[PDB]
């Protein structure tokens, strides 16, 4: 409750069960996994347990919004998340994730990639755990939510029973879970920077 | 390339 | 069934659609698809789920001989403060989202609502029969119209067409200039 | 691939004769039908032929069950179905349906109503086609059933010879068929999500 | 409101 | 702006 999150705020986003932050960096998924599956070779999105500049995300409105400074983000509004350190937009799509062929790969894309043909795939919602809470204010620390992908209806998920390989620096895998109702899909806004 | 399944 | 007293917090439920009078920080779009211009004010909607944002505090008018812990009587003037956003319910001669002839329902800040716009924040729990004037307002068992004093409209809602995405597909609320209509009927569902 | 359906799984449910999915959305039944009958004005339940997030239902146990994860749903056990996308409970009741005055309206209700005064009307059963399959584990794809409403003894039914009007987006009508033992009442679990 | 029949 |  510490504070209300407004559009264009910079935030950190923390997983409740593992305490890992939603994280990104310049490293890319390997073109192929050991089982032969093909990734997008896109920018990695991971779970990182330590405070870091690369945990910062800017919350943005959809195209054609007319939103300005000082306006609260509400639960279940469509939003976009820009990775501050690399200036890329979060995206999910129907590509098998590193460890779970049934779950979706999560990546980021450049401003140009994200504002053109792929724009619809950059839309998320802070989805309330109880749908009756839609339209309530997003606040730091005290409001749990699912990071829900509008286009494919997955919730972002992570775990720490198995960590990524050396190419992922033993960070937590992040992927899109098609089973939306799962406590391991729950996140909070940890702080407003 | 590889879709989910 | 219990008496509604001034400064009680209540939820207000539409008889025909079961929707609760609801608000949240989202605003009306500046322009609707047909080109009409709204006030860009805070949204007021009909919401079918029980929720904190359905809560309104019933308040007396500014210089009233009614006080806290005293019953609301039918056709007395009241004000409704949205608890979750701390704003005052208001209606005015602005075309509503879906009905050019019906009035937009919004909420305003305490400063606006206690200042120049105050007269527009006054409502009444209007009895369906004028002879029930002065009867005690009770939850569940007393039907009424939510009547806007300054423009003489009754708050109305419907569920055949839902709001666009900027309103989370909730129900439109607006001011009906045809006051005697069963679709203008509401009850107090619960006292919090 | 056939898999066991457990309590708290999310499933899609597909009608054998029309291939339509059990579906819901925020749109409501009209207060009155053209012939003047009065509906509940409740949330619509329809048959939808395309994959969609709004085809998803959570299978839940009855009140006071104490069932947890990893427990199989058995044929003819009492169950409840919560619509994932709108967070409401499936319900049937003695209200005439859109197209069939003799058949019952199928709707969803809020969690508060469905766990309160309307709770008895939210109980269904995966009724086996053969009574000798009572108590057998429910499997995706390979086990056909009727979706039986406990309180009024109807089975959910749909058809595609005539579709709902524009207010139902030309989706299929779903209603409660009082003739329970009839193959047009057959459904399967298509997927565990 | 209207019952089946 | 637009009156009812």
């Amino acid at each position: 409750d510490s504070k209300t999150v407004n559009y264009f705020d910079i935030i950190t986003i923390k997983h409740q069960d593992t305490d890992a932050f939603l994280h990104s960096h310049l490293a890319r998924y390997p073109q192929r996994y050991e089982d032969g599956r093909i990734s997008s070779a896109g920018q990695q999105v991971t779970g990182y347990t330590h405070p870091d500049f690369n945990n910062q995300w800017e919350v943005l409105p959809p195209h054609g919004s007319d939103v300005g400074k000082g306006q609260a983000v509400l639960l279940n509004q469509h939003i976009r998340l820009r990775h501050v350190a690399t200036d890329t937009y979060l995206l999910a799509h129907d590509v098998a994730s590193p460890f779970y062929p049934t779950n979706e790969e999560i990546t980021t894309v450049t401003l140009e990639e994200g504002d053109g043909e792929l724009y619809p795939e950059t839309l998320f919602a802070f989805q309330p755990l109880k749908k009756s809470d839609e339209g309530h204010v997003l606040k730091s620390k005290t409001v749990s939510f699912r990071l829900f992908h509008v286009d494919t209806s997955v919730a972002l998920w992570t775990h720490n029973d198995e960590l990524l390989p050396d190419w992922g620096f033993q960070q937590q895998e992040i992927n899109g879970n098609k089973k939306v109702i799962d406590p391991s899909n729950n996140w909070v806004v940890d702080e407003i920077v | 390339k590889t879709s989910t399944n």
